[PDB]
């Protein structure tokens, strides 16, 4: 596409944390590869930035969004210490993007991975948030409330 | 049935790098990394188990895989297409890797794709078929193992990879005193055990309670540790 919206070095490093947190949160669960879920389980593991606060504000914390996430995942037996990112959870760093450009900021934070996790759609991630009552509406009225 | 063709991809390099760990995914890319685009590139699909050889090693390349690609590849080098002679992206349908052997077998050269891009990938690889190319089938303090740079972020793996080169250097010093002082900074409770020890038993005690993880502690520890050698101290004003 144009490379005028193409623009790199842009992720915070809290934003970065928690993409890496998600890789020790799948490992933690045994699992083959990260999904929605562990960006999720990542998200609130780091708990400092916008997107916790935001959560915060709409009565989440992060007891009951592990163990929502929990509830409709299992275990796996995986042992590779080589682990991938799924399709769908490279869907959710491509929407936190494009949702920084629709807003208008120059940084990708922690915020935008909360909402690209929404926006994503079909993951645990957006079943677990929507099954606690956080509309991606909601949830961004909240972040830009919080900026 | 043809082969499948990529334009215009984004690339950011690592050259050298046997760990796919260290082929920084695109959320990772600094502004100051020196980006890349690649005019046409092809693109293959491969089972997983050659595409974790390709991805995380250094070894040699198939046969049938160099010259499916060979010359297939082009960059705008000085107002001038150019030809490249072993550069493709590869993939299983999950990972995603660009490969640039410059002339080599082996791929020296390794890049993730944007992740736009990626989801071309996806989408163009959905109905495909792997690619077997007739394929059938470590780690040290220079070169840490995946599980000890597990949940990292690019800036910790670099700080903490020129903490275990600091502490490297720290061994072939062999100064008991010094060994003994650092430890103690890490480990003050053990002031009683480590006087009948050897340097060698002190710095291994010292490399095993530290290898694990990362930490504020851990950040501390090595901004101390480096203090005095203008090389190390170098590596740290660039990432913090
Ligand atoms: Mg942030």
């Amino acid at each position: 596409i144009d490379p005028f919206t193409m623009m790199f070095g842009r992720f915070t490093e809290r934003a970065q944390k928690v993409l890496a947190l998600a890789q020790e949160e799948a490992l933690r669960l045994g699992h083959n590869n990260i999904g929605t879920e562990h960006i999720l389980l990542g998200l609130v593991r780091e708990g400092e930035g916008i997107a916790a606060k935001a959560l915060q504000a709409l009565g989440l914390g992060s007891e009951k969004i592990q163990k929502e996430v929990e509830s409709l995942i299992g275990r796996g037996q995986e042992m590779s210490q080589t682990i991938h990112y799924t399709p769908r959870a490279k869907k959710v760093i491509e929407l936190s993007m494009d949702e920084a450009r629709k807003l208008g900021h120059s940084y990708v934070g922690t915020e935008h991975i909360l909402l690209g996790l929404i926006r994503e759609g079909e993951g645990v991630a957006a079943r677990v948030l929507n099954n606690l009552g956080v509309s991606l509406n909601k949830a961004r009225q909240q972040v830009l409330q919080l900026l | 049935h043809m082969m499948l063709f990529l334009h215009d991809v984004w690339v950011n390099w690592f050259e050298g790098e046997e760990n796919g760990y260290n082929v920084c995914h695109f959320h990772e890319w600094r502004k100051e990394d020196t980006v890349e685009l690649l005019d046409q590139v092809p693109l293959l699909r491969v089972p997983s188990v050659l595409f974790h050889y390709i991805e995380n090693d250094l070894s040699e390349l198939p046969k049938g895989l160099l010259e499916d690609v060979h010359q297939k590849s082009y960059i705008r080098k000085n107002h001038e297409r150019t030809k490249l002679e072993y550069c493709f992206v590869v993939t299983d349908g999950i990972g995603i890797l660009a490969v640039d052997t410059i002339g080599y077998t082996i791929p020296v050269r390794k890049s993730r794709l944007i992740p736009r891009q990626e989801q071309l990938v996806y989408e163009m690889v959905k109905d495909v078929e792997p690619e077997t190319y007739e394929f059938e089938p470590e780690y040290h303090i220079l070169s840490l193992a995946p599980e000890h740079v597990r949940g990292l972020t690019r800036k910790e793996r670099q700080i903490k990879q020129l903490m275990f080169m600091a502490l490297d250097q720290l061994k072939g010093l062999k100064n008991r005193a010094e060994i003994g002082y650092w430890y103690t900074e890490w480990n003050p409770h053990m002031y009683e055990q480590i006087k009948r020890m050897s340097f060698e038993e002190i710095w291994d005690m010292l490399y095993n309670e530290t290898i694990e993880g990362w930490s504020d502690k851990h950040l501390a520890f090595c901004e101390n540790l480096i203090k005095g050698q203008p090389f190390f101290e170098k590596l740290w004003e660039m990432e913090n």
